[PDB]
């Protein structure tokens, strides 16, 4: 294909998996603040009810 | 009693041997500047090899992520 573009492809590579390692680290921490501010408030409110 | 016509090619002979001479000088200088030239821009490969690498990486960071911004 091209050498200038294999090398370019694997910076390609790089670059995705670095962001697709952002994109995990974010959904991981909507998911701690998910857990850790909306469903045991809840579960609390449960256990007053 | 020699045919004037020898003498006079032996003479225009030596006259072209000169110039020929001349010639071999000039193409050596020639060839010892353009060495130089060449061995002080070597430096611009690397810059632009940098530079090219640097405009491919940009280019594909945004078309990694949808950050590419529309053509203007």
């Amino acid at each position: 294909m091209d050498s200038a573009s294999k090398e370019e492809t694997l910076e390609k590579l790089d670059q995705e998996i670095t962001v697709n390692l952002q994109k995990i680290d974010s959904n991981l921490s909507f998911c701690f603040h998910k857990i850790t501010q909306d469903i045991i408030p809840h579960v609390a409110t449960y256990s007053e009810i | 009693m020699e045919n004037p016509h020898e003498q006079v090619q032996a003479n225009i002979l030596s006259r072209i041997i000169g110039n020929v001479k001349r010639l071999n000088e000039s193409v050596a200088i020639l060839n010892q500047e353009l060495v130089t030239i060449n061995n002080r821009n070597k430096n611009l490969e690397i810059m632009g090899a940098i530079c090219d690498n640097y405009h491919s990486s940009v280019q594909f960071n945004l078309e990694a992520t949808n950050n590419k911004k529309p053509p203007l």
